[PDB]
């Protein structure tokens, strides 16, 4: 198998705790959130670069 | 900024093992099936 | 459990022996504590001719005991050995069977045949082989990259054509529209002409600079 | 990486159509988002 026959999954969805970006209470929000920079993942095909 | 190119969570020995076990378990030859079935029945690293 | 069956295969064979010796010209239905008493005196008796006839032969510088070492061992336990040829020729004499073997199949394993890896020179060939790759071998793996100029030109061309078609259909649908033919808005919609207030300004001026 | 002017204009028009100036432009913008083939990127 030179290459995987199963596409490399989104590591952030598979591994990251995106649950920590849910905003349960607007006033009392436990973690101070920050502006997010565009990261342009190149693993995804259909993107020229 | 480009996020790093990720790797599959299986090794290429593990991915080749999966390909051999699945192509043996479709039963083209019976001795191949039976070993592949015993290999499924007692591989300790068959999780993940 | 095969651990306590190492001892209980031979002590429960001595229980059948005492149960077969208390039936010969004798009892039925003995008390339970009287059977584990008598089979404890039987095991302690075989273990005492084991330790003492080995001691009598090794005192005479030998390693395996003859007949003359047991007929002195049984004398030192007070046996009167001469009565034993008459005891062996009973008509009530019985034989108790030996215990069964745990490994009845002996060879029932198909096994798992996997070979990979060799040996470094500090490990000789008679040690077991190194196991398969899955046991300890990890390589990262990546997704298949499409570096082909033909399909990249095709992808960029078709995406540009599709986004400009979507843009022009959206702008012709949400404004004044013309149609070269009759009542034709779904197929080939034209954005209607707009006499502007900035003529030469929208013609001659460059927009990307 | 940066959006071309075509899709930058498409992004601007589609997002400002769903802020609430009128309902008909909103319905056409949502019917654009739901039924276009090339909206990746």
């Amino acid at each position: 198998p030179w290459y995987s026959i199963f596409p490399i999954d989104n590591e952030d969805l598979v591994y990251g705790r995106w649950e920590d970006n849910i905003i349960w209470d607007a006033q009392a929000m436990p973690r101070l959130l920050e502006p997010p920079v565009l990261t342009l993942d190149p693993n995804d095909e259909n993107l020229i670069l | 900024r480009l996020k790093p190119r990720s790797i599959h969570e299986l090794s290429v020995e593990q991915q080749l093992y999966y390909k051999e076990i699945t192509e043996a378990c479709v039963g083209s030859c019976e001795a191949k099936r039976a070993e592949a079935l015993q290999s499924i029945a007692t591989d300790p690293g068959l999780y993940q | 459990n095969p651990a306590d069956n190492y001892h209980l295969a031979r002590r429960r064979t001595l229980q059948v022996v005492v149960s077969s010796l208390l039936t010969e010209a004798g009892f039925e239905s003995a008390e339970k504590a009287s059977v584990e008493t008598l089979t404890e005196m039987l095991q302690s008796y075989i273990s005492e001719i084991g330790r003492s006839a080995k001691s009598y032969c090794e005192h005479t510088a030998r390693t395996q005991p003859t007949l003359s070492d047991i007929v002195v061992t049984l004398v030192e336990m007070g046996f009167n050995v001469d009565t034993l040829p008459a005891y062996a020729k009973r008509s009530q004499r019985m034989v108790i069977t030996a215990p069964p073997v745990t490994n009845q199949p002996v060879t029932p394993k198909a096994l798992t045949a996997g070979q990979n890896r060799p040996h470094p020179p500090h490990i000789p060939s008679h040690f077991p082989e190194f196991p398969d790759p899955h046991t300890y071998i990890k390589t990262p793996t990546y997704r298949e990259p499409v570096s082909d100029y033909q399909v990249l030109r095709e992808k960029a061309a078709s995406q540009r054509r599709d986004v400009e078609r979507a843009l022009t259909r959206f702008m012709a649908k949400t404004g004044e529209t013309q149609s070269l033919f009759k009542d034709d808005v779904s197929t080939f919609p034209l954005i209607a002409a707009r006499p502007f207030t900035i003529p030469y300004l929208t013609a001659l001026l460059p927009s990307e600079l």
